[PDB]
């Protein structure tokens, strides 16, 4: 009645090191297909982990033969854009768009490739259409706002962010984006006012409190950190902010303790691991760095504000965890 | 038309005079614990003294040993369907109990409720209508909330109207058709999306 | 008559409501007395609204509070007499500024919201 | 008790000037309206439908941080290429439209600024270094400004308490003012001295509006009662009532028929001057209506803004909910429509002003 047992067995086999056994099980399940399209996705992932990316392409062709949801078209466009001209990827994206409008990830990928190529106005149009049809997609709003700001015309970006906040409303991501949009300009007091409003209407938001802690002056940070701990305790973002604050004050032992707490609370956050690694290499022995590396490689994280900023750029998409961690740690 | 009554009036009544016409007017502290104690003490002491002096003068024997005016708040909601009898009874009972005048007009997909009274009653009724009643697409929204100089109906009355013109003319009879106009137009725009 | 700079000045009816609500807040342990403590509440973001007296002798000693309230998005009003505000606050001395703070699940929420809405209409 | 009082003869000569400036404009207006109203019906229906669709297709942009303090008023210059904004600080600013670039910030006010209004011929027939703008403050003070000074020019000292609003007479020779002495004054520019001090309101006056042809003047006070004075002879001709709370906005229509008022009871009243009767009452917003603005020369829709965080555009006549302009995070303190009718501006308590345009 469900492939939950099959998925559990596949995960257990992958955790046992047996490559041939898991590969044969996946191939047999895909051939018999006593499950959903997840068989094709597992085959593609294994082929990527198989001898070479040629196996991944073969698995993609096999899935296309099996014809899973339009996300297969997204994967095909991604593979084309990895190493090819924009023509094939654009054609695949257009075919998927004709097939389906939402998922919005198709519009996101289309716009990102459009920026990747010569001009940006078409990317703006793609984002506009995607937002007009989805329409409740925070990532699409963020992409459009960042595109508009990068060109210039800060006023239009502010208007777009205001409309996005109105439409939802009351989600911490758009509030944080607006605060950062005001901050990047020469307007710090306006950013503080927007921070006050966002914390008024989103009190228990970890990321908003994390931003607020460091939006303060040096002597006004301990009380803000205490307030953030009181409101949203056990939140990985606030614990990471506290660890960063302790590290910034040279209290390295407490910083290490709070980094340990942050990793033990949530292991699926990429930013915490990178910050811990940089703190360890700046303070501590080399076996500490290696131990951090091993703990991070034991559990693969995601959902990072800047960790997903590298794990999504098409240049290093297929790179693995250790190099991604080094890349993220080297950008601060 | 060819001339407005003011322009007709002028064409001469002009001279250096400034008018001042027809003036028309528009339409406690708490006690502290110490003070409380002091007041009680003084009162009881005075009572005891007066009773003692009453005894000393023979009037009593010696004691024996012990052995919307000035403005009415109006609110206007609209509901998708309101044909349920229990909810209609709830609305009517609460409106009458809170002394809320007004009317309910049922229609195809637009059932408009107009209530009038005081601020506290209005808040209680709004809380009842938006939070206490469980409508489940059958939704309830607040069309308008303001104030007027005086009341415009007498009491709740569940009028029934299947034709928009009938509802509009019924509302106009009192002089409050703008509520129906706004609710109806908002309903059309809601339906067009 | 009082001072042009105490712009959002309440009237007698709203003054009575405000003082009664301040007394209730004091009874419920949701009140802070003094300009310094009002400033602290505004900085900590735990203030519902701020009430100030319009008869402060220099009156520039509490004019930072309107700016702080605008920055932190909090309503504020001016009353006429600091003696009355101090009496409503629960002390015998005059009080020129007080703040009603936020308590989770308190029974004064509806009155506080009504007073906030009433205050926000005075800025015209 | 219509107790009169003889004033100066300068007032009489100014009244005659107003009369002979206004009468031909009125006759031209009636002739133009009569000529226009007798065109085929289908064309009018189609053009009005297209206008309604365009209004429905309105989008916001250039949301600009006007200052560090709330923005209290915004006005469009003639030719609709500059926007003058007042702030609760002592600063007034001029921005280029539609790029919204700051031009020669003005200084001189010490208290909260109220309204700032361009001269009727500021950017068409007036040299920049002449009187172009007029502004008033929370304390009794009114200052005139030019376009190349950043400092004021000859002021007016006839007021001792808060001045609510200032407006230019359509001719441009006279400037109106409303004070909290329960009165409103008329200041002559050529003579350069106050010529009329009208007192007819129970409490302080808030808003003033001038008829297009320069004949009448509408006044809305904090007593929920409005007046329609005749500048030719004073002698308030229409006392309009029906609001229970203070009136904060008043605006004549391009046609001499309609007046619109907004008050604290969350309603917008449309009165007909040719019937001396309130003709409609719109339940516009869920808070006090700060300002009501009829459309420019055509005058085919009404714009309202209230202390809720939205403005609204309604059909006229018919008064149907054409559009709602949301986005502001604070109270809408003022709004204006470009003289060409293709741009709308709204300031806010949120320290920003936004521009709405048909996409």
């Amino acid at each position: 009645k469900a492939e939950v047992l099959w998925l559990m067995g596949a995960k257990s086999k992958w955790l046992a090191g047996d490559v041939p056994a898991a590969r044969s099980i996946l191939a047999l399940a895909f051939q018999a297909n006593p499950n959903s399209e997840e068989i094709w996705l597992a085959a593609v992932k294994l082929e990527s982990e198989n001898d070479e990316y040629e196996r991944a392409r073969r698995l993609l062709a096999k899935a296309r033969s099996s014809a899973p949801t339009a996300r297969v078209f997204m994967k095909s466009v991604k593979l084309e854009w990895v190493q090819d001209n924009i023509r094939a990827a654009q054609d695949l994206c257009e075919e998927a768009l004709r097939h389906y409008e939402d998922f919005p990830k198709l519009w996101m990928m289309k716009g990102q490739i459009e920026e990747q190529k010569e001009m940006m106005e078409k990317a703006r149009e793609a984002y506009n259409q995607g937002l007009k049809k989805c329409p409740h997609s925070t990532p699409l709003w963020l992409l459009l706002s960042r595109l508009e700001e990068k060109i210039g015309q800060l006023t239009r970006a502010r208007a777009i962010l205001e409309k996005s906040r109105l439409k939802n409303p009351k989600n911490p991501g758009l509030w944080l984006e607006s605060v950062r949009l005001e901050y990047r300009a020469g307007l710090k007091n306006i950013a503080n006012t927007l921070m006050a409003k966002a914390l008024q209407e989103c009190p228990n938001s970890g990321i908003l409190w994390s931003e607020a802690i460091f939006l303060e002056a040096r002597p006004q940070r301990r009380t803000k950190s205490v307030d953030a701990l009181k409101k949203c305790e056990h939140d990985p973002h606030v614990l990471l902010a506290v660890a960063k604050l302790f590290w910034s004050q040279r209290k390295i032992t407490k910083a290490r303790e709070w980094f340990h707490r942050t990793v033990k609370i949530d292991s699926d956050l990429g930013d915490a691991w990178a910050f811990f690694y940089k703190f360890e290499l700046q303070h501590g022995t080399e076996e500490q760095q290696e131990e951090v590396r091993k703990r991070c490689e034991s559990a693969e994280p995601r959902h990072g504000e800047l960790w997903c900023a590298v794990s999504k750029d098409i240049a290093n998409w297929q790179k693995k965890i250790g190099d991604i961690l080094r890349l993220v740690a080297g950008r601060i | 038309p060819e001339i407005e009554w003011w322009d007709s009036y002028i064409i001469f009544g002009i001279t250096n005079l400034v008018e001042h016409p027809a003036q028309l007017n528009p339409p406690g502290v708490y006690l502290t614990k110490k003070e409380q104690k002091k007041l009680r003490r003084q009162t009881r002491r005075e009572a005891q003294k007066e009773l003692q002096e009453k005894v000393r003068l023979g009037l009593m024997p010696p004691p024996e040993p012990k052995v919307i005016s000035q403005g009415v708040h109006i609110s206007v909601y609209r509901v998708r369907n309101l044909s349920n009898p229990a909810k209609k009874f709830k609305i009517e009972a609460n409106a009458g109990q809170l002394y809320l005048t007004g009317v309910v007009v049922l229609h195809k997909d637009v059932n408009v409720v107009v209530v009038e009274g005081g601020p506290k009653a209005q808040k209680k009724f709004k809380r009842l209508m938006l939070h206490r009643i469980k409508w489940d697409t059958n939704k309830c929204v607040l069309v308008w909330e303001g104030t007027a100089k005086d009341r415009s109906f007498g009491e709740m009355k569940f009028k029934q109207c299947p034709t928009e013109n009938m509802a509009r003319e019924h509302f106009k009879k009192h002089g409050a058709e703008h509520y129906w106009d706004l609710a109806l137009s908002e309903s059309v725009l809601e339906s067009t999306d | 008559d009082v001072n042009p700079k105490a712009y959002p000045l309440a009237d007698a009816h709203l003054t009575k409501k405000l003082l009664d609500l301040v007394q209730q807040s004091c009874n419920y342990k949701q009140l802070r007395k003094g300009a310094n403590e009002a400033t602290k509440t505004l900085n900590r973001g735990i203030s519902e609204f701020i009430v100030m007296a319009a008869d402060a002798e220099p009156l520039e000693i509490i004019l930072h509070l309107p700016l702080l309230c605008e920055d932190k998005n909090v309503p504020y009003v001016f009353v006429r007499s600091k003696q009355a505000l101090g009496r409503a606050c629960g002390v015998s001395r005059p009080v020129i500024a007080c703040s009603v703070t936020i308590k989770e699940g308190s029974q004064l929420k509806q009155q506080i919201q009504s007073i906030q809405q009433s205050i926000e209409r005075l800025l015209v | 008790q219509t107790w009169y009082h003889e004033g100066p003869n300068s007032l009489k000569v100014a009244r005659l000037w107003i009369a002979n400036y206004s009468l031909p404009r009125a006759m031209k207006r009636l002739e133009e309206a009569r000529l226009h109203k007798e065109i085929p019906e289908t064309t009018r229906t189609s053009q009005m439908q297209e206008l309604h669709k365009s209004l429905r297709s309105l989008n916001n942009f250039c949301s600009q941080i006007g200052d560090d303090r709330p923005i209290s008023y915004c006005h469009f210059s003639p030719n609709s290429k500059m926007l003058a904004t007042a702030c609760w600080s002592g600063l007034c600013k001029l921005w280029s439209v539609p790029d919204c670039n700051l031009l020669h910030t003005l200084r001189g006010h010490n208290t909260n600024v109220g309204a700032i209004v361009f001269h009727p011929k500021s950017t068409v027939s007036l040299d920049p270094k002449d009187v172009n703008l007029a502004s008033c403050a929370a304390d009794g003070s009114v200052k005139l400004w030019s376009l190349d000074s950043d400092e004021p020019v000859a002021d007016i000292e006839g007021h001792t308490v808060r001045v609510a609003r200032v407006m230019w007479h359509p001719s441009g020779r006279f400037l109106g003012t409303t004070c909290y002495d329960r009165s409103w004054r008329l200041w002559d520019l050529e003579a350069q001295e106050e010529i009329l001090h009208q007192e007819g309101h129970s409490m302080g006056v808030y808003d003033i509006a001038f008829h297009q042809d320069g004949s009448l003047a509408g006044t809305g006070g904090l007593d929920a009662f409005g007046r329609v004075w005749d500048l030719r002879t004073g002698r308030c001709i229409m006392f309009l009532e029906g609001h229970l709370k203070e009136i904060y906005g008043i605006n004549f229509s391009p046609n001499g028929y309609h007046i619109a008022t907004g008050s604290g009871d969350n309603t917008c009243k449309v009165w007909d001057l040719r019937q001396r009767r309130c003709v409609y009452t719109i339940p516009a917003h869920q808070n006090l209506v700060t300002g009501v603005k009829f459309e420019p020369i055509h005058g085919n829709f009404l714009l309202t803004g209230a202390y809720d965080n939205t403005a609204k555009i309604w059909t006229h006549p018919g008064w149907s909910p054409l559009k709602t302009l949301a986005g502001h995070e604070g109270k809408v303190m003022g709004l204006d429509i470009s003289s060409d009718g293709q741009l709308i501006a709204t300031c806010s308590y949120d320290r920003t002003f936004k521009l709405w345009m048909a996409e």
